[PDB]
Parts: C-alpha cells; sequence; structure tokens
RNA sequence: CUGCAAAGUACCCUCAGAAGGGAGGCGAAAUAGAGCACAGCGAUAGUCGGGUGAGAACCCCGACGGCCUAAUGGAUAAGGGUUCCUCAGCACUGCUGAUCAGCUGAGGGUUAGCCGGUCCUAAGUCAUACCGCAACUCGACUAUGACGAAAUGGGAAACGGGUUAAUAUUCCCGUGCCACGGGGUCGAUCACGCUGGGCAUCGCCCAGUCGAACCGUCCAACUCCGUGGAAGCCGUAAUGGCAGGAAGCGGACGAACGGCGGCAUAGGGAAACGUGAUUC
RNA sequence: GACACUAAGUUCGGCAUCAAUAUGGUGACCUCCCGGGAGCGGGGGACCACCAGGUUGCCUAAGGAGGGGUGAACCGGCCCAGGUCGGAAACGGAGCAGGUCAAAACUCCCGUGCUGAUCAGUAGUGUC
C-alpha cells in the first residue's frame, strides 16, 4: 500500500506543473 | 508616483462595498484594466498597464476581472499633465464614459 | 555523490571483476581525497580493504560482487563511524557539549533537550558559552522553542558559582539531565582548554559530548584527541549528515578516542537528532540509503501510534478524510524520502527525482484547500461527486483557498486518483474500515492484540510492519 | 413483545402430509408477520425444532409462541415457550 | 550443448526442505538423470551429494530434490546465491 | 554483441576457454538472481546463450 | 477493409465494478471504437437463528431434525489428466439462484537403496536366419535372441513419531534392515477397573483406555529316529492306524501378517494411557 | 334529600395574538466631497430592515417592545487560522473552514383571547 499510494501521490505532484 | 485605477471603480455590476468610485448611471458594465488603458493613453495621458496586479476587494480570480492601470496626472515640477484632469475622480469618468463607445465594444 | 553510482555501475554483468573491484577503488578512492592527499589515512582504509580479500571470501550461497560492497560499506562506516548504542541514563545525569567553533554544539544540546523531554526527563540547558555573547539569548531561543529550562550560567568569576546556581535550579525544578553547552574553542588555545578541564572538574559530569562537524577534514585526529586527552571526553556527536559530505572524520575520532558515537545530527530541526550509527552512512555509501532511509519510515513511525500524541490529526482522526490521513502521510510521507518512490509514472516529471522540503509544502498546500471544504464533502463516501452535483461549492472553496478554480478540481482528480490504490482494492472503503475502526487502532487493535510482552524495539517493528496499508496484501499474497 | 398461540397450523393439513412440517414453519412466519404488523420473521431454533419433534409428517395442530416487536422497522424474533 | 543445472527452486517447500532437512532443489535439464545432477551439483557449489530425487514436472523442467551431507549442511550454500 | 566472431578467432585456444568459462559464471549469476529476483536486463542472459554458442563453434572450426 | 495519423476515448454522473450505460473528447467518417469503407427411484430433508455480501431458500457458523452401514464410510486397479491447493472472479458451465464450484484466470503442488516399476518366467508375441510365394508390409516349422504380470503370479531390504494450503513407508527426527479339523490376529460382543461425555424419577447410555516395520525367541500340524511290545488295542468331525510293530515315554526336523521380550523415559493422547474371556 | 342556574376548580387538546411613532443602535444600499502611490484615511447627506428599552393611537374579543432554538456548503451579522490580494515593510482588505449572536430569515415555548372535552363536585341561588 505505502508504495503506491505514496508513488502515485509523489508522481502526480511532479507532473502537475 | 502614477495614480491607481482598478476596474472595481468602473464597474457598475459592483456595489459601493465592492468598489464602485462612481455613480452607476456613469459606471460601466465590464471594464477590463486594457480597455481602462487604451482610452486614456489616447487622450494624451501617460500610463502603463499592470496587467497581473489584482485588486482586493476582488474574490474572482479570472481574467477580464483583473489587472491595473496607472496614469501621471502631475509632473515632477507640479503642473498637470493634462489640464481637463486634476482629480482621479476625472479620469475614472472620462474612462467610464468612453468605453462604452470603443469599436471592440460597439461589435 | 557520483561515486554512490558506481554503485550500481557497478552492478551489471559478472564476466568481469578484480579490476572492476580496483578501478572502482580507485575510483571511489579517487573521488574522495585519496591517500597522502589531505592526510593520510585512506592508505590505511584502501589497505584495510585489501587486508580482508586474501584472508576471506564471502560465505558460499552468495555472488561475490556483492560481499565485496559489505566489506566496502563496512569500511567506510568504519573509516567514518560504525554505531548501534546510546548513553545510559542514571538518576542524576549532567552532561558537556564541547569541541571546536561553530561544530553544532548549542543547537545539539537543544537537541538532547527534546529528545529526552519526550522520553519523559527533567532537562536543564546550561548556556555557559560567555564570550560570545549573543549566545545565551541563542540557547534561551531554543530552550523556548523545545520548552526546557534554561539557565544562562554568566557568574563565570568561579565554576564553582556556576555549580552552586546550577544545583539550586536542579533542586527547584526538579531537573535530572543537565546539559551544558560550552563555549567553541580551538584544541591548541591553553588558557580556554585549561577553563574546561577546570570547569569539569568542579561540576562532575559523566559525560563529555564532543560535538564533531560531519564536514570536518584531516584534522579530526588532532582534534580528538586533544579534547580526549584534556577534558576527558565519551562519547560524540556528528552533526550536519543531512549534507553530502562522507563524514570520514567520524572513522577518525573513533579511532583514537575508543569512544562510540551516540547521535546523528541530521537536519536544522529541533527534533532532527536521531541514533542511526555508521548503517545509514554505510547504506549513504549506497543507493540503498533509500532502503535504510526506511528506518526513518518505521523509526519515526511508531511517531504515530501512541496516546494519539499525533495531536489528533496527523493519520489518526484526520484519518476520515482517507484521504485526509494520506495526504498527512505523503505531510510526513515528504517528510524526507525513504527510497525511490516506485511511483507507477514518469511523464516530464522533469527530474523530478526529489525535492522533500518541497513535496511537503505541497501536500500542505491541498490541506489548505480542504480547510476550506464543509464536514458533508470531507466525509462524504465521494468527496468528488459531491462537487460534480454542484459545482457551485468548488467557486467558495477557491475562494476561501486564494488558489484558483482549477486547482481545486486538480485536487479533485489527485483524490480520485488516490482513493482508487486506495480503491488497488478494495478502495474507500475497506481501508477507511480496516481504516475507520482499523489504521493505527487498525494497527493498534493489532498492537493492542499483539504487541503486549514485546519490548519497544519490538513494538517499533510491529507499528513498522504496520505501515503496510499492503500488509494485508503481502501476507495474503503470500498466502 | 407478546404470547401468541399459532393455529394456522391448521392450514398445513390442505397440503399433503409428508410434508407439513415446512408448510408449518411458513404459516408461522406469516402469522407473526401479520398481527404484528410490525414484526419481522425471524425464528429461533427452538420453534423449528419443536414442529419438526415428531418428523415432517406430524406437526401439532398448534404452537405457543413468544415473540418482540422493534418498533422501528417492524423487526421480530421468536421463539418457542 | 546444454547444462545440466539450471537454477534453484526456491519455494516454501524447498525452504523447509533445506533447513530441516538439510536439502537443496534445482531445475535441472529433464534429461539429466541423477547421477549427473549430483556430479553438477558437486563441482558447482562444492559439497558432498548424498542422494538426488527427481520429478517431472509439470513445467517443462525436471526438478532434483539433492541432500547433501551433514557437515555441508545446506543453509549456507544457498545463502550465497 | 558485445563479443564479435572475429574477436573470438583473434583469441588463441587458451583465451576462448577461459573466456567461455567466464561467460558460463556471467550466466550462472544471471541465473541465481535468475531465481530470486532478477536485476535484469534480459537481452543479456540470452546472448550470453549465444556467445558461448560462438565460441564453441569457433574451438570447432580452429581445432581448439 | 480500424485509421492519413493512435489521435486506440481525458474528465464527470451511475454501478458491487478497470464491466456496462449516460455525457463528453478525437477524426473527413466511430452504424471507422478493437475478428473494428426441472415430482415418480426404499435415500421424501430440512427448519430457526447468525456470518459474508450490491444481492443469499440452497456459500459458511451453531442448534435442532434427518439420510447412508459391503455403503452416500476407508484404501485402491484400470481409465481420466491437473480435475488437486491457494488467491481473484461470475460473461460460460451448474436442470432455479449463487457471494459457491469439479466453472473462468493466475500462481503453486507429486521428493524413496528398503512402496511399485525395473528383474524372472506364463498363455502367447515379435525379430533375425532358413524355406515358401510371381512378390511382399504375406506364410507354417525349426533354430537363436528378445518381448510378455504396476490391484491379482515369482520377488533382497522400513518401522514409529513429527510436519504442509497441497506430498510423504519418499521430507524431518529417531531407530532398523538389505545388496553390492486344528493353530490364530483384527473386529464384534461379555465381565470388571480407570479417563470424560450425555441424561436426570430411575441408573443407565456413549466414546477412549493406544503404540509399527523390524530384531530375537516359542510352538501346533506333518515327517522321522530311539525306546517300548499291543494278537484288540490306539485314534478322528469323518476316513482310518498297527508285529512290514499300535499306545505310552523320550528325541530330530519343523508355522503364522500369531504369542512373548526389545524396538518406546520412539510416537501418540485432553485424560486414563486396562485386565480376562467368547466367537474368531 | 334529589335535581337545576351563576360564579368557579383540574386536566389533555384546538384556533388565534395590531398599528403608527421619538431617541439610541446594528446592518444593507445609494449619493456627494477632502486626502492619498496602493490596501485606504477622513467628512456630509438619503433610503430600507431589524434590535433596545420608551410613548401613543381612540386600536381589536385579544395584541406584552417575553424566553428559547436554528442559522442554512455559499446564499444573515459579527470574530475570522490558514491561504489570497494590495504593500519593500508596517500593515490593510476581500474572505472559506472554525467559533459566535440584543439586532436577515425561519421557527418553538410563555403569556394573553375565544374554544371543544375531561374531572371535580366545593361557593352561592332556585326548584320539588
Amino acid at each position: 500500500l505505502g508504495f503506491p499510494i505514496n508513488f502515485l501521490t509523489l508522481y502526480v505532484t511532479v507532473q502537475h506543473k | 508616483r502614477f495614480i491607481c485605477i482598478y476596474p472595481a471603480y468602473l464597474n457598475n455590476k459592483k456595489t459601493i462595498a465592492e468598489g464602485r468610485r462612481i455613480p452607476i448611471s456613469k459606471a460601466v458594465e465590464n471594464p477590463t484594466a486594457t480597455e481602462i488603458q487604451d482610452v486614456c493613453s489616447a487622450v494624451g495621458l501617460n500610463v502603463f498597464l499592470e496587467k497581473n496586479k489584482m485588486y482586493s476587494r476582488e474574490w474572482n480570480r479570472d481574467v477580464q476581472y483583473r489587472g491595473r492601470v496607472r496614469v501621471q496626472l502631475k509632473q515632477e515640477d507640479g503642473s498637470l499633465c493634462l489640464v481637463q484632469f486634476p482629480s482621479r475622480k476625472s479620469v475614472m469618468l472620462y474612462a467610464a464614459e468612453m468605453i462604452p463607445k470603443l469599436k471592440t465594444r460597439t461589435q | 555523490r557520483k561515486i554512490t553510482s558506481a554503485l550500481r555501475s557497478l552492478s551489471n554483468a559478472t564476466i568481469i571483476n578484480e579490476e572492476v573491484l580496483n578501478a572502482m577503488l580507485k575510483e571511489v578512492c579517487t573521488a574522495l581525497l585519496e591517500a597522502d592527499v589531505n592526510i593520510k589515512l585512506v592508505k590505511q582504509l584502501r589497505e584495510n580493504v585489501k587486508s580482508a580479500i586474501d584472508l576471506e571470501e564471502m560465505a558460499s550461497g552468495l555472488n561475490k560482487r556483492k560481499m565485496i560492497q559489505h566489506a566496502v560499506f563496512k569500511e567506510l562506516v568504519k573509516l567514518v563511524d560504525p554505531g548501534v548504542k546510546a548513553w545510559t541514563p542514571t538518576k542524576g545525569n549532567v552532561i558537556m557539549f564541547v569541541g571546536l567553533q561553530g561544530s553544532g554544539k548549542t543547537t545539539t544540546c537543544s537537541k538532547l533537550a527534546y529528545y529526552y523531554q519526550r522520553k519523559g526527563w527533567k532537562t536543564c540547558l546550561i548556556c555557559a558559552d560567555t564570550f560570545r555573547a549573543g549566545a545565551f539569548d541563542q540557547l534561551k531561543q531554543n530552550a523556548t522553542k523545545a520548552r526546557i529550562p534554561f539557565y544562562g550560567s554568566y557568574t563565570e568569576m568561579d565554576p564553582v558559582i556556576i555549580a552552586s546556581e546550577g544545583v539550586e535550579k536542579f533542586k527547584n525544578e526538579n531537573f535530572e539531565i543537565i546539559i551544558v553547552d560550552t563555549s567553541g574553542r580551538h584544541k591548541q588555545e591553553d588558557s580556554l582548554f585549561e577553563e574546561m578541564l577546570q570547569v569539569a572538574n568542579a561540576i562532575q559530569p559523566d559525560n563529555i559530548v564532543y560535538v564533531m562537524d560531519a564536514s570536518i577534514g584531516q584534522a579530526c585526529e588532532a582534534q580528538a584527541k586533544a579534547f580526549k586527552d584534556k577534558v576527558d571526553v565519551a562519547s560524540v556527536i556528528v552533526t550536519k549528515l543531512d549534507g553530502h559530505a562522507k563524514g570520514g572524520g567520524a572513522l577518525s575520532a573513533v579511532a583514537a578516542t575508543k569512544s562510540p558515537i551516540i547521535f546523528i545530527g541530521t537536519g536544522e530541526h529541533i527534533d532532527d537528532f536521531e541514533p542511526f550509527k555508521t548503517q545509514p552512512f554505510i547504506s549513504k555509501l549506497l543507493g540503498m540509503g533509500d532502503i535504510e532511509g526506511l528506518i526513518d519510515k518505521v523509526n519515526e513511525l511508531k511517531l504515530d501510534d501512541n496516546e494519539a500524541l499525533i495531536e489528533k490529526l496527523k493519520h489518526g482522526q484526520f484519518t476520515l478524510r482517507d484521504m485526509y490521513e494520506q495526504f498527512q502521510n505523503i505531510m510526513k510521507m515528504g517528510p524526507f524520502s525513504q527510497i525511490l518512490g516506485m511511483i507507477p509514472g514518469f511523464g516530464t516529471d522533469f527530474m523530478s527525482k526529489g525535492n522533500e522540503q518541497e513535496s511537503m509544502a505541497r501536500l500542505k498546500k491541498l490541506m489548505t484547500i480542504m480547510d476550506s471544504m464543509n464536514d458533508q464533502e470531507l466525509d462524504s463516501t465521494d468527496g468528488a461527486k459531491v462537487f460534480s452535483k454542484q459545482p457551485g461549492r468548488i467557486q467558495r472553496v477557491a475562494r476561501g483557498s486564494g488558489v484558483s478554480t482549477r486547482d481545486v478540481q486538480e485536487l479533485l482528480t489527485q483524490y480520485t486518483k488516490f482513493a482508487q490504490m486506495v480503491k488497488k482494492m478494495g478502495g474507500i472503503k475497506g481501508l477507511f474500515k480496516g481504516g475507520d475502526m482499523s489504521k493505527n487502532v487498525s494497527q493498534s487493535q493489532m498492537a493492542k492484540l499483539n504487541q503486549q510482552m514485546a519490548k519497544m524495539m519490538d513494538p517499533r517493528v510491529l507499528h513498522h510492519m504496520g505501515g503496510m496499508a499492503g500488509l494485508q496484501s503481502m501476507m495474503r499474497q503470500f498466502q | 413483545t407478546r404470547e401468541y398461540t399459532v393455529n394456522l397450523h391448521k392450514r398445513l393439513h390442505g397440503c399433503t402430509f409428508k410434508k407439513k412440517a415446512p408448510n408449518a414453519i411458513k404459516e408461522i412466519r406469516k402469522f407473526a408477520q401479520k398481527a404484528m404488523g410490525t414484526n419481522d420473521v425471524r425464528i429461533d431454533v427452538k420453534l423449528n425444532k419443536h414442529i419438526w419433534s415428531s418428523g415432517i409428517r406430524s406437526v401439532p395442530r398448534r404452537v405457543r409462541v413468544r415473540i418482540a416487536r422493534k418498533r422501528n422497522d417492524e423487526e421480530d424474533a421468536k421463539e418457542e415457550l | 550443448q546444454y547444462q545440466i543445472l539450471k537454477y534453484p527452486l526456491t519455494t516454501e517447500s524447498a525452504m523447509k526442505k533445506i533447513e530441516d532437512n538439510n536439502t537443496l532443489v534445482f531445475i535441472v535439464d529433464l534429461k539429466a538423470d541423477k547421477k549427473k545432477i549430483k556430479a553438477a551439483v558437486k563441482k558447482m557449489y562444492d559439497i558432498q551429494a548424498k542422494k538426488v530425487n527427481t520429478l517431472i514436472r509439470p513445467d517443462g523442467k525436471k526438478k532434483a530434490y539433492v541432500k547433501l551431507t551433514p557437515d555441508y549442511d545446506a543453509l549456507d550454500v544457498a545463502n550465497k546465491i | 554483441g558485445k563479443v564479435k566472431a572475429g574477436e573470438l578467432w583473434n583469441k588463441s585456444k587458451d583465451d576462448l576457454t577461459k573466456q567461455l568459462a567466464e561467460l558460463k559464471t556471467e550466466l550462472g549469476q544471471l541465473r541465481i538472481q535468475k531465481v530470486a529476483s532478477s536485476g535484469s536486463k534480459l537481452n543479456r542472459i540470452h546472448d550470453i546463450r549465444k556467445s558461448i554458442a560462438r565460441v564453441l563453434t569457433v574451438i570447432n572450426a580452429k581445432q581448439r
């Protein structure tokens, strides 16, 4: 859980300028 | 030292507390800082547009609703730049009257 | 840093090797100093390294290449420290913080005070750095920040007076851990080193901690030796490890004092003291020091969770929006990166490899947007839906949070994607349940059911396992 | 919550005899549903055992049943007496 | 030319056999049989093979349960890979 | 790929054998991670096999 | 015959749902959006609560009520071939439904010196040689060789305990072993004792009370030797036996998947961890 | 003793409860100025709603300026974290969430007017 949830959260913030 | 003219000042759709500075009878639909600058610069007034500034009493964040316009009244020595423009009220009003004439509005 | 790549550089094929090694050795060895350049040392390391080889082999059942590492890593700790503990406190403790000018003594004293106050001890900070006039105000302010009382022992006419007032204050305020912050001084300044020795004989300190900056160079050896010979000093604090200095000074200090390195100073924040020891540098240094990190994951998570100290808030009750709670973890999951975020994407991210904190500042801004939402929207089974049916609500939230309409829809879209791993099954709902009836309590539940009897180290282990929001997914995949 | 005497069992004779027990169980459910509008029809096992006492074919002509209503939604919980 | 050993078989069951009965499990070639598996294993891991038991599959490979001597003992051999 | 036919013929009879036993080892270690995580890089575990085939082919052509 | 190009459908509503639908977006075109201009049977069976679930008459828990007793129980041959176990599912299949499955998908699972194959030979079969035939992939005899038994022919050697989601006399622990009419156990019943269960006016009713292969030892029957010396005696369920020596007495050879001791301060069991007997 | 009538007691229900004014507030909106580079600082008029306790109409069978509640996602007023906007700053503004309320609105319970029914059977008077 901690991986995706945290990684998607991470990947989203970077991509959305 | 130039003065400040926010579209809220010339908006007939705004109440007093919302930032209107001139009588509704003379106010205008939805003046845009651009239009304000375009009519002022075309009278011999020295003015520059502060495109991104936003009026504090303006809850909206859109574009048509923001920006600021700066006009030079007096000159460093003291003489008014244009005799017909003493106060700020003078400019506001002059603007409120000329915008509903801009081709872009009569269209 | 770019040697820390020699690491995976380097892991690849195993069709070549010893050369691979010595190069890498030299390569690594280059990016450092190297031997004989700033000191002298290195020969030693790069030696000891070798030594081993022609005396060992990787226990079978394991590719050599790897092993090499354990040893590399292993020597690396060895060169900038190797640690386990922590200090053993008694009824009454009086410690000194000593070291070169600018090493981090005053900040470390405040960190120690906060660390132990949380452990239930009565701390008293003693500002005895008189040379620097601004220095007493500095510790006074830190004391206020951590809520640890501060005595500004500025009757320096005799150590005896300092002892008198420290004794009186400790008694009247039931202090049981006195931390004496001394002024920075050169290891060769006879008058000041003599003053430090004098202060020590009068105050009767248990522990004398040498605060050493991680960036300290070749002179770390002479500095550690001089402080040790003149003030008896046992134990060390290695500061500024949040920088990129390799930290070899730690090995130098360890080698000549034989006193263990109790704590690591990471950041400038009052709670950024820890503990990790040489393991994390070892990890540092490797690409796993986003494995090692996930100590930080665990170690600092038990933090969650106990007695609701988290200010109810944190992941806990805030945990309802889970969505609110997930934002806190991502908040503390920023915070700051334990391992590489697997993340599931790349799309510009434009390097997007890291910023912390910047990552945590983002979660905070999303939190401020949700601060503009109301209970109906926050506790709704599908908060995104409540705004699809009533788009007027979007406009209000944006107004109150000083954000744009698009920013709120973005948060809503992100929440949607979040709730979906969280959804990844079952999504929100099974995680919230488990999540509202469990999560901590739903590891707590588990915490209460499968602690008991476990010592504190054991409970942190268990808390890390919980943690897991897929450990249940691990366990069911296991089966 | 009250005590009631279920006949409707008499009606179970209108079905052949080798199946009277299941018919019984249904009649009790419908009886308690009715009279007793606010009464869901959970039948405690005791009642089931009562009817099935002498086998599927030899149901008694009557059973005394103690039943309880909670008021809101219309449930009922019912047992033997 | 084909090689005898393919790869270790790691599974729960293979672990119990390693820990408690001390054997190693491999995937391999079947037609290695059994002698060949015993020799190959020895020469690769430097050990003494006491017995080999073989099964075809299904997988399309072959599985060999190779039990080592007590002094070799097996947890260690497997740990280095 | 990384190992060409010319380079194999270039090598001595002894260097082929040494190169051979080297490739086998890379292979064996790839298969190892092979059973318990795969680091990798599929293109190579396949190349290792072909490389080995080439060497053996050449050893045969040359007479060792 | 997707399309010029993946532009192969973002976002939102709905739903148990990465399904589907609505809305919307792309393109000249989406009617170009993906294989794309149900009782009958000697087996009449459920009912009440509860669990899970979007959904429960039939999926699971408990209680009550029943069905099968040479079988609806246990172990297996052939044959099947992964149907086994786990997890996720429900468009297909299931005489209704299904959250269930022998279904769909993905993973996992079968471990041997002492179990069996393998070895031997059976009825018989094939091959080579010989000979025949127009000729052979054809044909009988004779030679030589080989084949021909997995429950169920012959046969070197393993028991007890433990362990997995799924194997087990194979793995693990310990120990053992090999090659180079009459006799009588299980079961069943009876008697009495011990353990624990049920029922409750009776004092009865139920279950258990265990423990291998193997190693060692013992014997009946049959046959035979010595002694002895029957002329009517010995013996059987019955036939029968004898001076070509009967009974008796003493010996030799000599059985069980049987007894007894070990194997076991092995294993197993919540506990007691029995003893005799009958029919066998 | 038994009945009646007026006064009247108990209880559970029903229906219904103005208008126009002064002074002081709060709020909203409009309209004029002065000052200022912004956020603004300062001052004069007008209208509407509501509140506090205060009159009176010549007003109704009654009509007290009573006591709660809710205050809605926003859409009443205040105080407004954060964030936002103006500002180099100091600060100031708009303002969600949150809190709050003599004074948007909406609602109860009081009292007060008639009013079914109930219970009591006392107070008087009258009859046979």
